[PDB]
């Protein structure tokens, strides 16, 4: 059988809520191995979470003690992580891994988001090009995609016909609990009067789609 | 006291063909209890080295690990395009268990390029909502180190901005950065001059872009 | 006829923990206060009996088990503990009556470049029973494919070396450990003075 770890169970949870992750193994026997959960919060490094020994002993990172429980089901050759009393800082991609001499087999990861926010589509505001061609000949314009939840949003320009010079930035998590992202494009300043620029924003979790035309002001 | 694993540097730029060295320092002696991993965006880590110097099966021979005690190194003898990635060391049989280093991101070296800087006032549509977001754009610069200083009527702003940076562009290896200054509408209307001042190795002196509230 | 504790505590060589040594002590007089008052021991913990008041007791047999582990693992040599050592190498019972004694042995058991003579069992399917000693070196089968004595993927040599080096942090340094177990079934054979 192919060697693989296939995770599932990630999703959105409110603070204080619970979630169970699963990790179905092939190509080795879960109950015969040191098996771990390792997580990675957005933009951060790896953090070990919990381990279960072949003989059954279990250990936990101090940051999850008393809240998380690791377990396995031998007949299903599957590892589990039961997560209770979840907190916003538990938001991360969770990986399962087998440890022999180092962690040689890893799952694909499953995403867990812990947040009080409710699903909400973005407001889309123009980043209008300045009235002055500041000496280069290149103008910048864009869309600000503000106050949505959860991730992700997709942005294209002119229905995908404009790709050169586009930068869509990683979203930031605001203190409100909602995300915000900007997408910009640089174009020849001589194009501002001849070409229409529309950013197409799609937020599938809210079934929201917005097209915003971005033009010079006054 | 717990052993701390410190990786240096946090960011490293190199060229295809270069010999690259990444370092992990343990706060106390840990013999050869160390593993190295590679991770690319959106993917699981991959084991490269264990027992500090033993190459994991299937990993190309240009990767080697060395060290014992408190200083460990991962060396890539001749860098290949597929090697740009983040690398993590991990302390084995540690107390507390499985301590990781904070990671070294290996990026593509190129010549210095100054950012083009743009400032965007809040839209009238957003202002109707009661909030003002001011956006400063730093476009196509290298290296990634850049500082944005917001100023409102020449008062330096701290605590009311957030920023985000793209990954290296696939064609020209530059970065772009966007910073957002957020104020209430009532606060936005108490001031006139909105400016973002950018400092970067490619600029001999900091560059300021500004506007006056009300196109003034 | 004094009990031969010097043979155990001052032995030139100590066992690996997976192959832990057991010495039977009988038909002798033991003065335990000379050990408890030593200042050379960083661990001296007794269970069931009290550290002082030890020389007033009699037993049918005393066992002295001894081995080397790292400092971070000495806490596992106690009733009710878990970990690679308690689970797979040396297990005390919940109802243990005895004393656990340990001291740093970096100056004897570490070597420049690493002392690799001391091993522990890293892979085992199930936990040891109390006072069980597993000396098997069979390749450990971590998947459904038999190993046929060849190390490789899912096929691990079950013992690992500590590789003690003198520059190790204290938790990675070697500690010599003596476990005294007090057995009473039959006339008492090992008694305190007078
Ligand atoms: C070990 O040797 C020292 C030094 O001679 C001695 O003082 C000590 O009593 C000995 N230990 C035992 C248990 O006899």
């Amino acid at each position: 059988d192919e060697v693989q770890l296939v995770e599932s169970g990630g999703g959105l949870v409110q603070p204080g809520g619970s979630l169970r992750l699963s990790c179905a193994a092939s190509g080795f026997i879960v109950s015969s191995n040191y098996m771990s959960w390792v997580r990675q919060a957005p933009g951060k490094g790896l953090e070990w979470v919990s381990v279960i020994y072949s003989g059954g002993s279990t250990y936990y990172a101090d940051s999850v003690k008393g809240r998380f429980t690791i377990s396995r089901h031998n007949s299903k050759n599957t590892l589990y992580l039961q997560m209770n009393s979840l907190r916003a800082e538990d938001t991360a991609v969770y990986y399962c891994a087998r440890e022999a001499y180092g962690m040689d087999v890893w799952g694909q990861g499953t995403t867990v988001t812990v947040s009080s926010a409710s699903t909400k589509g973005p407001s889309v505001f123009p980043l209008a090009p300045s009235s002055k061609s500041t000496s280069g000949g290149t103008a910048a314009l864009g869309c600000l995609v503000k106050d949505y939840f959860p991730e992700p949003v997709t942005v294209s320009w002119n229905s995908g016909a404009l790709t050169s010079g586009v930068h869509t930035f990683p979203a930031v998590l605001q203190s409100s609990g909602l995300y915000s992202l900007s997408s910009v494009v640089t174009v020849p300043s001589s194009s501002l009067g001849t070409q229409t620029y529309i950013c197409n924003v799609n937020h599938k979790p809210s079934n929201t789609k917005v097209d915003k035309r971005v033009e010079p002001k006054s | 006291d717990d052993i701390v694993m410190t990786q240096s540097p946090s960011f490293l730029s190199a060229s295809v063909g270069d010999r690259v060295t990444i370092t992990c320092r343990a706060s106390q002696g840990i013999s050869s209890y160390l593993a190295w991993y590679q991770q690319k965006p959106g993917k699981a880590p991959k084991l490269l080295i264990y027992a500090a110097s033993t190459l994991q099966s299937g990993v190309p021979s240009r990767f080697s690990g060395s060290g014992s005690g408190t200083e460990f190194t991962l060396t890539i003898s001749s860098l290949q395009p597929e090697d740009f990635a983040t690398y993590y060391c991990q302390q084995l049989n540690s107390y507390p268990p499985y301590t990781f280093g904070q990671g070294t991101k290996l990026e593509i070296k190129r010549t210095v390029a100054a950012p083009s800087v743009f400032i965007f006032p809040p839209s009238d549509e957003q202002l109707k909502s009661g909030t003002a977001s001011v956006v400063c754009l730093l476009n196509n610069f290298y290296p990634r180190e850049a500082k944005v200083q917001w100023k409102v009527d020449n008062a330096l702003q701290s605590g009311n901005s957030q920023e985000s940076v793209t990954e290296q562009d696939s064609k020209d290896s530059t970065y772009s950065l966007s910073s957002t200054l957020t104020l209430s509408k009532a606060d936005y209307e108490k001031h006139k001059v909105y400016a973002c001042e950018v400092t970067h190795q490619g600029l001999s002196s900091p560059v300021t872009k500004s506007f006056n509230r009300g196109e003034c | 006829n004094l009990c031969p504790f010097g043979e155990v505590f001052n032995a030139t060589r100590f066992a690996s923990v997976y192959a832990w040594n057991r010495k039977r002590i009988s038909n002798c007089v033991a003065d335990y206060s000379v050990l408890y008052n030593s200042a050379s021991f960083s661990t001296f913990k007794c269970y069931g009996v009290s550290p002082t008041k030890l020389n007033d007791l009699c037993f049918t047999n005393v066992y002295a088990d001894s081995f080397v582990i790292r400092g971070d693992e000495v806490r596992q040599i106690a009733p009710g503990q878990t970990g690679k050592i308690a689970d797979y190498n040396y297990k005390l019972p919940d109802d243990f009556t005895g004393c656990v004694i340990a001291w740093n042995s970096n100056n004897l058991d570490s070597k420049v470049g690493g002392n690799y003579n001391y091993l522990y069992r890293l892979f085992r399917k199930s936990n040891l029973k109390p006072f069980e000693r597993d000396i098997s070196t069979e390749i450990y089968q971590a998947g459904s494919t038999p190993c046929n004595g060849v190390e490789g993927f899912n096929c691990y040599f079950p013992l690992q070396s500590y590789g003690f080096q003198p520059t190790n942090g204290v938790g990675y340094q070697p500690y010599r450990v003596v476990v005294l177990s007090f057995e009473l079934l039959a006339p008492a054979t090992v008694c305190g003075p007078k």
